[PDB]
């Protein structure tokens, strides 16, 4: 019966170790997934905003071309104001 | 081989905790894959660190740009690397490239105005972007405390990775010793298994077990030495009335003999 | 038999325990540092885009004046093609 | 050894008596073993192969029928006489005999050469023997010394072991014959040899117990898969049964334990698990509308043959080919990516690409009620890190590197998109899948890597496109996620 005590204790330790294992496992995993999702989020954010910068740059270039008849931004702006 | 880490196939599985310590070993393999990919994960996370130069918010490397540049990216200073990656993506989005080398890109005033003095206007080309990289790495990057910060960057994770590797190696040999013990106790288990099988088979009906083990011992004696086909059959009646291949084999013999 | 198996269990316990220590220490460290890096990147790009958008609005005001004397990027380009 | 010159021993082998069979089989086995200068050419050989397969078929047959050959009380087993005939009788006059017979008192079918192969009555399919390489220790436990070894390490004191070792030797010599040109002689045209392979398979796996030493079973599996390796052309006559057989044969290896069912093999023990995927590529490349198609029917979940087929699938219990996927996912990773250098890789690298090839090929065959996804904290994909490895190698054997990395990338994208669109078509799962897909550290090479790639090598145009479209799908998923 001391034997049975030992046996139940072994079983319980097995269960507890398994549970701790899997819990810590999934915990690490979900943390990793969080970090990843947010990382790619930041990435595409930067992408889109650099795109927007370049976009408005091309826009103001078109506008400068229209004037035919940041530093360079305010420069062209002042030039257009003077022309006006 | 497979013998060395384990032998557990079936042992009558008496008090079948073998499934449980099985599962334990399985989860060990689980942790093994885990740690492996974690090392790889830390490698990967490092990967970007030596190549990034964005941190500005908390000698001084941010060199100013040219009027052309602030017309291009609208940004005034920083590193050349950031600017060149930017114009790289610029080419990508405007798709002025060509793919027959690929670095040949159809030039545009949005770009050629970066080098108008050499009469590049004489030829808007589809030329190697590498030529521009060579052009814009000093041609338009020019000028016109926080030293501690150089510490808090890529080196950090590298160092901690080294520490982790070191302590893992520290713990390894204990694991090796435990594996040796595993092999030992496994072999002992194996022998004891053999003994139990033997003994219970004796428990079954000792007459047959005794006869069989005796004969097997004798046979082992013989095979461990020279071997003879038949210990018996001096009792001719049996093996000859109850057998006839003797006839055919004989026939074959006498033809030559 | 059962004695030997219990010994095996003891060995597996040792293994698992050391692995647990490794897990805790190493991985808490890695996740902490990564989180820090991430948040730094986040806020720095936030303020970057803030400076950008502000500059863009300023340019918008300027070109608005200039065209009148001849997001809102929609209305901007609208008036642009209009002129 | 020596002596041992002639080839025509076939004649004696063709003869139906135990004596000759022994005399030849043993000798010719020893012969084909020797290779220092000893090879079996091909001039008017084929007769050899025929005889061999015929012998094996008959022996295995009456073994399954549990009846010893070579010794009965019948002999010269048909007509014997010197009756009323010179050369030409049995015309009209024969009926006179009837008349004669009626006053003195005062047609057949012939069977073909071999016996049938399946539908054999005693042999009815019951699931046994789907066990892994583990049995080696069983083998040990079997071969272990014990007061009851019952390993008559000596000759046949009973005929059962005799038939066993006979077939064993036959298998071995057949293997040894199969290591050269004259594979064409064996090339899927020795209909006899193929019948042999088929029925031998149908036994070894559906094996009511007549085999003595499990080690014999291992030998059979082993040299069988080997001789398969030396085939690179058609198979699968009366296919379906044979196709499933071969699949179970290759699945024999690798440690089992939804998710992947296979612990990747720690590559320092085995070399057959190789041969498995080797064949599952070579003998499967033929997109001829048979083999591929047989496995395609194996996607599902004389005429009695069909009854057999499903009879085994439910007797393997959903789907099963996922097991094939998992198996294919072995022997590649976790050792080379865990080594100290990339040079010792090249060796098993040479071996690697056929695996990915097989995989992507079978993914042409999955474009109906399923639940399948195979990136679930099971492998991740070091494929990216591996590709990086081979890339750094490129800018620092050969002839296989570029295709390997290319097809790795293609594999990635195709499995991704197929998973997505599949669970879209079913739509049995929340859009979390996207988020789930978006949650892999082993995925989507960083755009900085793309950029720096776009510059240095400049010798990887196609690969550049691969990574390009890959990143494209990545960014797409990012965008349309929200």
């Amino acid at each position: 019966f001391l034997t049975n005590e030992l046996i139940r204790l072994q079983m319980e330790k097995l269960d507890a170790k398994l549970n701790h294992l899997k819990k810590l496992e999934k915990f690490m995993e979900l943390e990793r997934k969080t970090l990843e999702r947010q990382q790619e989020n930041l990435l595409i954010q930067r992408l889109n905003f650099n795109q927007n910068s370049s976009k408005i740059v091309n826009v103001l270039s078109k506008c400068l071309n229209l004037i035919s008849d940041i530093r360079s931004q305010i420069d062209h702006f002042k030039s257009m104001l003077s022309k006006p | 081989a497979e013998l060395i880490p384990e032998l557990y196939s079936f042992q009558q599985l008496v008090d079948s905790e073998k499934r449980l310590d099985h599962f334990i070993h399985l989860r060990n393999l689980h942790m093994k894959r885990m740690v492996a990919q974690w090392e790889r994960s830390k490698l990967s996370q490092e990967f970007l660190y030596p190549h990034l130069n964005f941190p500005n918010v908390k000698e001084e490397p941010f060199m100013s740009y040219s009027p052309q540049l602030t017309a291009i990216i609208g940004l005034k200073s920083g590193t050349s690397h950031d600017a060149i990656f930017s114009i790289y993506k610029y080419i990508h989005l405007n798709e002025l490239l060509t793919n027959d080398q690929v670095s040949i890109v159809k030039l545009d005033t949005q770009l050629i105005t970066l080098l108008p003095s050499s009469l590049k206007e004489s030829s808007p080309d589809t030329m190697k972007l590498t030529d521009l990289l060579s052009l814009i790495n000093s041609t338009h990057l020019l000028p016109l405390l926080k030293f501690n910060n150089t510490q808090r960057e890529s080196q950090i994770g590298a160092a901690e990775l080294n520490e982790n590797a070191r302590e893992l190696e520290q713990i390894k040999p204990k694991i090796a010793l435990q594996d040796k013990e595993i092999t030992s106790v496994l072999s002992n288990l194996h022998e004891s298994n053999k003994r139990y099988r033997f003994f219970k088979k004796i428990s079954e009906d000792p007459v047959k077990a005794l006869n069989e083990c005796i004969a097997s011992t004798s046979n082992a004696l013989k095979v461990l030495s020279g071997d003879e086909g038949y210990n018996e059959d001096m009792v001719r009646r049996a093996n000859f009335y109850k057998e006839n291949e003797a006839m055919l084999r004989e026939n074959i013999e006498v033809i030559l003999s | 038999f059962l004695t030997n198996e219990l010994i095996r269990l003891q060995m597996e316990k040792l293994d698992a325990k050391l692995n647990h220590l490794k897990k805790l220490e190493k991985f808490m460290e890695l996740e902490r540092k990564t989180l820090e890096r991430q948040q730094e990147n986040l806020l720095i790009q936030r303020l970057n885009f803030n400076q950008n958008s502000s500059k863009i609005v300023n340019v918008l005001s300027k070109c608005l004046n200039l065209i009148s004397d001849s997001s809102q990027i929609d209305h901007f380009k609208s008036m642009l093609s209009k002129p | 050894e020596l002596g041992a010159i002639n080839l025509h021993a076939l004649s004696m082998s063709l003869q139906s008596k135990n004596l000759g069979e022994i005399n030849t089989a043993l000798n010719t086995l020893l012969v084909t073993s020797a290779d220092s200068n000893l090879k079996i050419s091909l001039v008017k050989y084929p007769e050899l192969l025929d005889s061999l397969a015929i012998l094996g078929m008959n022996l295995l047959s009456n073994l399954s029928q549990n009846v010893v050959p070579y010794h009965r009380n019948t002999s010269d087993y048909y007509y014997e006489d010197a009756g009323s005939n010179q050369y030409y009788v049995t015309q009209h006059d024969k009926m006179v005999d009837k008349i004669f017979e009626k006053v003195n008192n005062n047609v057949k079918q012939w069977d073909l050469l071999p016996e049938p192969i399946r539908f054999l009555p005693n042999q009815f399919p019951l699931k046994i023997h789907r066990t892994p390489y583990l049995t080696s220790l069983k083998k040990i436990k079997d071969e272990i010394d014990d007061p009851f070894t019952k390993i008559n390490t000596r000759g046949a004191e009973d005929p059962k072991v005799l038939i066993n070792d006979q077939l064993s030797t036959i298998s071995m010599i057949l293997r040894n014959i199969s290591f050269s040109d004259n594979n064409s002689r064996i090339m899927s045209r020795n209909f006899y040899l193929k019948r042999f392979i088929s029925d031998l398979l149908w036994l070894v796996l559906i094996h009511p117990e007549n085999f003595t030493c499990n080690r014999k079973i291992l030998n059979f599996k082993k040299d069988l898969v080997i001789v398969l390796s030396n085939i690179s052309h058609l198979l699968e006559i009366a296919s379906s049964i044979d196709c499933l057989l071969i699949l179970i044969l290759v699945i024999s290896f690798g440690q089992p334990k939804e998710s992947l069912t296979f612990n990747e093999f720690q590559l320092q023990w085995g070399k057959y698990q190789t041969f498995g995927v080797d064949i599952l590529a070579k003998l499967f490349s033929l997109e001829k509308p048979n083999l591929n198609y047989f496995k395609s029917i194996l996607l599902n979940k004389n005429h009695k043959d069909k009854k057999l087929l499903r009879r085994l699938l439910n007797l393997y219990n959903h789907n099963l080919l996922n097991d094939v996927v998992s198996f294919l996912f072995s022997a590649i990773p976790l050792q080379q990516v865990l080594s100290q250098s990339a040079d010792p890789s090249l060796l098993i690298d040479q071996f690697s690409p056929v695996i990915s090839q097989s995989l992507t090929s079978i993914l042409v065959i999955v474009q109906l009620p399923f639940v399948w996804l195979s990136s679930e904290e099971n492998i991740g994909s070091g494929l990216l890190k591996l590709s990086e490895i081979i890339l750094n190698i490129n800018n620092s054997y050969s002839k296989v590197l570029l295709p390997s990395i290319n097809i790795s990338c293609v594999q990635l994208i195709k499995c991704l998109v197929e998973k997505s669109i599949c669970f879209e078509n079913c739509l049995n799962n929340d859009p979390e899948i996207l988020k789930k897909i978006a949650s892999i550290p082993n995925l989507f090479p960083t755009d900085l890597e793309i950029f720096q790639l776009f510059t240095n090598p400049s010798v990887d145009i196609q690969i550049i496109n691969q990574y390009q479209l890959l990143y494209n799908l990545k960014n797409d998923i990012l965008t349309n996620l929200e």
